[PDB]
């Protein structure tokens, strides 16, 4: 029971509360079974992961002044070369389409087969923390409160750069120019009676 | 182009592919004896230009009469002349 | 166009044919009086004649060479070049009709078996009944593909088939 | 109980406590079509998809028909949305029908395998996951879950005039497509039209009037 | 039990659950006899083989740059001289014609006289895959699954060569270029009434 996300309803019977991020928010009823619970457990967490590094690398990219994130694969449609922070990358789009097929083919394969873990130990623990699985529990709640946070930061970064067209940083820059003058009612396609 | 060549072959071909790999399969569907072996079960003239006379001896190790040669070598005669009257008009 | 013809608007033999009949009907027109009924019934075959001319110009008919209008029977090719009101529209009224009369009528027959003399119900029409079924099927296929899916459509084997074999 | 006719003698496959129990029961079956259960069931379903496609369809008629009366939402009429939307789009008709057909397909499959067997697509490792809330809510048509997000379906109290609701709403809506389509055919121009040159000139404008609708006066 | 195709559904009796690819799919009733049912698997088996050989070939054909399938006969029509991987082959179209009869006729003949045998073993096992037919049973699901997927891809092959005439790769090409452009529906013959 890290809280409740309605005050005075009562939570759903099927989340257990030994569980992270178990807020009771189920309107829909979604995991009522056992084995699809689980496996929806599995998506989340992992959807967190990706959505923090997605996040942290469209940030990073225009933090450190180069391009936006949609701007970043510009180089293979309209002909250039790939970069990092500040050299060239002498690479073709097949090669890295073959060694991000390859790669990601095998990472994934891998971690696919050990049933459904989604805390491994050992070799991916190699600083040293959550070895006494007490407070590891509070560190799969941020872990999980941060990756709700992150995924529902990238669908801001979706909607809003298919909205005006402007990355984030710059969307914010000129928001705290004009706060009443330019946020998603001037928008212009999101309320469209306006 | 030799005509000794293509038909020398191709019979050569076709009389080894029913000596070593079609041999049993064609002695498979000898046994006919479930539904067949009286032809004709005659006394005479008139029942014996029916029924079997003749049997054709072989020292062939596998058995191969004249007429097992007759006919692979026919198919091979048959289909060397297609090879060499479809080279015939002029490639 | 389809098959080797041209459709009647510009066809030349349609305007000649039209030009004929017109000529013989006021041929017949001219010996008659201007207030007589046969003038009357002669000029309301000069229009009726037209309107049919242009009512067949109007629907897009194709004519062959007799400048005949010539219908045709194929889905693919009528429902692409438009002609579907020709042979598949009206097969598809008719077989409605029909198959409305045949299923109404085999619903009078179950109904008439069940009664004591199911002969005089034959000879004599029971006109309630029958007219209480003649409307009760102006839907008949939806109960015809239930009746096929319940397996009542069709009698078993204990149809009488012919002794011996 | 109501009739549509006060007086005329309801059919006796109306009248039982499995057809009694049906949403907008008025014993209206003058052609007997529904003399077989199972087949009032399959109608039953009928009735409830074409209530609610009916309704989705005529409120995208109606609301940008009427709200484009207003200033916001040039919207173009209903019978010439295609052509300016396919010259607003990306891809060609033929492609979109494709996905359509495909996407809709998958579905009105889902559903269909539900009507053959109630409990049928609810069984373990078939999806991905959503096999826990593919069921069905004991009365077929009207299933739960994902399907009413608001939990509107939960209260027993109000679920016969919930049900009655959709019923008349969807048979009113029925008719007024048919409307919208006869209006296309008989005086040429949209619906909202219709409706200003009815109210601007009653005893006038009508279909007694178009010349069409009854020809022999 | 590897699934089944039609969630709900029944599966049919004459299907026995320990065989590879069994999904249960059959509506025209074609296997309910033992002995065509078994001719059937052994069809199966061969067809998927044939299909996996055949696709991997065309596919390895375009990707190296030798023109495509449909053109790599074109030499004995059209005089010319057939090739390999860069190099001449000096045979003429009735020799490879009847070294391909002889060679066809011997192998197919001598496996077609061990009754009917899907997995042969000894020296068609040179490597030690399927030896404890534990897992073998998995590598037959494994193989009688790809050989599915490689029928109904050279089906495609066929039919697509013969709506639009243009190989594999390329018509891939120009469909991630123009994904709604074309397609079967800018097919022009695949759905007539457009
Ligand atoms: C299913 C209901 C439906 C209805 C009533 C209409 C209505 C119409 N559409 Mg339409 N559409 C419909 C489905 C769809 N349309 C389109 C995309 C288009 C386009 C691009 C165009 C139309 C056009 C038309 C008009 C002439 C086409 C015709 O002859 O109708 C026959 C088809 C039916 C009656 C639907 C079958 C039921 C007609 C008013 C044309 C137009 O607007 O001219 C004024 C036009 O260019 N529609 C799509 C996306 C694929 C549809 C999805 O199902
Ligand atoms: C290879 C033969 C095969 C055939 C002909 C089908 C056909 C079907 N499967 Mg199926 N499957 C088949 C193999 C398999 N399926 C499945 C797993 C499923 C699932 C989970 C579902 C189907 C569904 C369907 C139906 C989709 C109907 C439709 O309108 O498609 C139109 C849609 C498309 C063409 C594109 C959709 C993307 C259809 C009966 C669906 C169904 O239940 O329908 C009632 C469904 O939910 N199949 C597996 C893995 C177990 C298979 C392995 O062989
Ligand atoms: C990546 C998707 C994803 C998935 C699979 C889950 C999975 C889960 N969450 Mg969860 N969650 C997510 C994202 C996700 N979360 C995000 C982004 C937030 C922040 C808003 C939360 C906040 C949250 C809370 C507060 C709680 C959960 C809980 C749960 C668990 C039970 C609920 C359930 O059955 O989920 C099944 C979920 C799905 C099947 C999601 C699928 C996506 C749906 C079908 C479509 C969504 C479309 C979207 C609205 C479109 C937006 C477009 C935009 C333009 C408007 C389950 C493990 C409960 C729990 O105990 O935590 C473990 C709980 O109390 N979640
Ligand atoms: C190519 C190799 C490869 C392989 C073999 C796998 C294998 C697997 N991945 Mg995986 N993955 C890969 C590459 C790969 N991944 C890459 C490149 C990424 C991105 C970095 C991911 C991201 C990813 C996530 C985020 C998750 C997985 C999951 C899984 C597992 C689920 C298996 C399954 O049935 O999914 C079958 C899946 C599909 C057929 C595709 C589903 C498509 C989704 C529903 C559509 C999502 C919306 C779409 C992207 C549009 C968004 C638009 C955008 C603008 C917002 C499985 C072990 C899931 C897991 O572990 O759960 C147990 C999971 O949560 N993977
Ligand atoms: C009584 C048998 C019969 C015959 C001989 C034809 C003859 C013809 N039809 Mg046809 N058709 C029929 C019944 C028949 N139809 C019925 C009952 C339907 C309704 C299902 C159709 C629906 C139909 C369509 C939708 C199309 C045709 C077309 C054609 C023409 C060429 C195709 C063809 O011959 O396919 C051989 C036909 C058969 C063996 C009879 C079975 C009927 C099948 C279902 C029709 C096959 C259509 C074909 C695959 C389309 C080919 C496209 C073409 C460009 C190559 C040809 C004049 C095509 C056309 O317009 O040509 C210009 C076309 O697009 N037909
Ligand atoms: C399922 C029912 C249904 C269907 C098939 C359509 C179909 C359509 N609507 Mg629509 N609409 C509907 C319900 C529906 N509407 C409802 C209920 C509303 C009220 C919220 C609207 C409000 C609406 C607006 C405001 C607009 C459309 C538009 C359109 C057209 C383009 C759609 C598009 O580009 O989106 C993908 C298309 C003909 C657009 C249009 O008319 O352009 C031609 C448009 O601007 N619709
Ligand atoms: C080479 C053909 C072939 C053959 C002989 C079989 C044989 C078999 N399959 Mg099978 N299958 C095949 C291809 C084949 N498969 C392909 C390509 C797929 C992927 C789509 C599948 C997917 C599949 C599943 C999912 C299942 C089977 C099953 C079975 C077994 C029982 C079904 C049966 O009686 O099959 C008899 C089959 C035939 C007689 C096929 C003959 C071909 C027909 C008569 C004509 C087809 C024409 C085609 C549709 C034209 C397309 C043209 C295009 C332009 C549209 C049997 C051993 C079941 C099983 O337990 O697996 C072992 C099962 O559940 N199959
Ligand atoms: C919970 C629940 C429950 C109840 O019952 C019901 C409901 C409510 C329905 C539900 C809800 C749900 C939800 C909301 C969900 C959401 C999700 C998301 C958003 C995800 C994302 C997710 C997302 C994600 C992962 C993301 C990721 C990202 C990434 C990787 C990125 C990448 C990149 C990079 C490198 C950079 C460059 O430049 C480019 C790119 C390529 C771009
Ligand atoms: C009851 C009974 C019983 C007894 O037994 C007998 C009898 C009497 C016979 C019967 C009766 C019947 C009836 C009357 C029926 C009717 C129906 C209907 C009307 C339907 C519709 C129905 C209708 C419907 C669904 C509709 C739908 C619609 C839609 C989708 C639309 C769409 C759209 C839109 C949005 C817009 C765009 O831009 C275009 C379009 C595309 C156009
Ligand atoms: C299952 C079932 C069951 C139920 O009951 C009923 C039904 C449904 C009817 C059924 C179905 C069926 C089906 C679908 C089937 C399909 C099949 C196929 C497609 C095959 C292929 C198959 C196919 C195959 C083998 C293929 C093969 C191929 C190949 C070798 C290739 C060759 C080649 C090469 C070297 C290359 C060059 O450049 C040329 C060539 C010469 C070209
Ligand atoms: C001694 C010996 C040997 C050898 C053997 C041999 C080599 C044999 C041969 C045999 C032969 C070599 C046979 C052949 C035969 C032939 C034939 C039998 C032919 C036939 C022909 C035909 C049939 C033709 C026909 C025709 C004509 C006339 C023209 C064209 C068309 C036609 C086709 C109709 C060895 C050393 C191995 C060892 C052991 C012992």
């Amino acid at each position: 029971k890290a809280g409740n996300w309605l005050p005075g309803s009562d939570a759903p019977a099927w989340l257990p509360d030994d569980l992270p991020g178990n807020y009771g928010f189920d309107p829909l009823s979604l995991g009522k079974e056992p084995a699809s619970l689980k496996r929806f457990t599995e998506s989340e967490v992992i959807h967190g992961r990706w959505a923090m590094l997605g996040v942290a690398g469209s940030l990073a990219v225009e933090l450190l002044g180069y391009g936006n994130w949609y701007d970043a694969p510009l180089w293979a449609v309209n002909g250039g070369k790939a970069t990092w922070f500040g050299i060239e990358v002498p690479f073709d789009l097949n090669a890295l389409l073959a060694f991000e097929f390859v790669a990601m083919a095998a990472a994934e394969g891998q971690r696919g087969d050990a049933g459904g873990v989604v805390y491994p130990g050992g070799a991916f623990d190699p600083l040293g923390f959550a070895k006494d699985s007490s407070k590891s529990g509070e560190l799969k709640l941020k872990e999980i409160k941060n990756g709700r946070l992150a995924m529902v930061a990238f669908l801001g970064f979706v909607a809003q750069h298919a909205a005006t067209g402007k990355g984030p940083i710059a969307a914010l820059g000129e928001h705290l120019a004009n706060p009443w003058g330019a946020n998603f009612a001037t928008n212009g396609i999101s309320v469209p009676f306006f | 182009l030799d005509p000794q060549i293509v038909i020398s072959g191709s019979t050569a071909a076709f009389l080894a592919i029913g000596r070593f790999v079609f041999l049993g399969y064609q002695r498979r569907e000898a046994n006919f004896d479930s539904t067949v072996g009286p032809k004709t079960t005659g006394a005479t003239y008139f029942d014996d230009l029916q029924k079997n006379s003749t049997i054709f001896a072989t020292n062939d190790p596998a058995g191969f009469n004249i007429i097992d040669v007759a006919g692979w070598g026919a198919l091979g005669h048959a289909v060397g002349f297609a090879v060499l009257a479809i080279n015939s008009l002029q490639g | 166009d389809i098959a080797g013809l041209t459709p009647c608007s510009e066809s030349k033999a349609y305007a000649k044919l039209e030009k004929k009949e017109l000529k013989t009907l006021e041929k017949r027109l001219k010996q008659y009086e201007a207030d007589s009924a046969p003038a009357v019934a002669l000029k309301a075959t000069m229009e009726r004649t037209k309107a049919r001319f242009a009512n067949y110009a109007k629907a897009g008919l194709l004519c062959g060479n007799d400048g005949l209008p010539h219908l045709i029977a194929d889905p693919g090719l009528a429902l692409k070049y438009g002609h579907a009101g020709e042979v598949f529209i009206p097969t598809f009224g008719f077989l409605y009709v029909a198959g409305y009369i045949g299923y109404v009528g085999r619903q009078y027959l179950i109904a008439v078996k069940g009664e004591a003399k199911p002969t005089d119900k034959e000879i004599i029409i029971d006109v309630p009944l029958a007219t209480k079924l003649a409307w009760q099927g102006a839907g008949w296929p939806l109960a015809a593909v239930q009746e096929l899916q319940r397996g009542t459509l069709l009698e078993k084997e204990e149809n009488i088939t012919v002794s011996p074999r | 109980r109501q009739s549509w006719l006060p007086g005329s003698q309801i059919p006796a496959h109306l009248d039982t406590p499995a057809a009694q129990a049906l949403a907008g029961n008025f014993g209206f079956d003058p052609l007997g079509l529904g003399k077989d259960p199972v087949a009032l069931r399959w109608y039953q379903q009928a009735e409830l998809i074409h209530c609610r496609t009916a309704m989705a369809g005529v409120a995208g008629i109606l609301i940008p028909g009427l709200l484009t009366k207003a200033g916001a939402l040039n919207v173009p009429e209903w019978y010439d949305a295609g052509k300016v939307a396919i010259e607003n789009s990306f891809a060609p008709w033929g492609s979109l029908l494709a996905v359509q057909l495909f996407l809709c397909g998958f579905v009105e499959a889902k559903r269909w395998q539900d009507i053959r067997k109630p409990g049928s697509q609810g069984e373990p490792g078939s999806f991905l996951g959503f096999e826990a809330s593919l069921k069905g809510t004991s009365e077929l048509g009207y299933p739960g879950g994902p399907f009413d997000p608001l939990g509107l379906s939960k209260e027993a109290d109000k679920w016969a005039d919930w049900k009655l609701k959709e019923v008349k709403n969807g048979r009113l809506a029925m008719l007024a497509f048919l409307g919208f389509v006869a209006q296309k055919y008989a005086t040429g121009a949209g619906p909202v039209d219709n409706l200003a040159a009815h109210l601007k000139d009653p005893w006038h404008v009508n279909y007694a009037t178009n010349g069409v609708s009854l020809p022999f006066l």
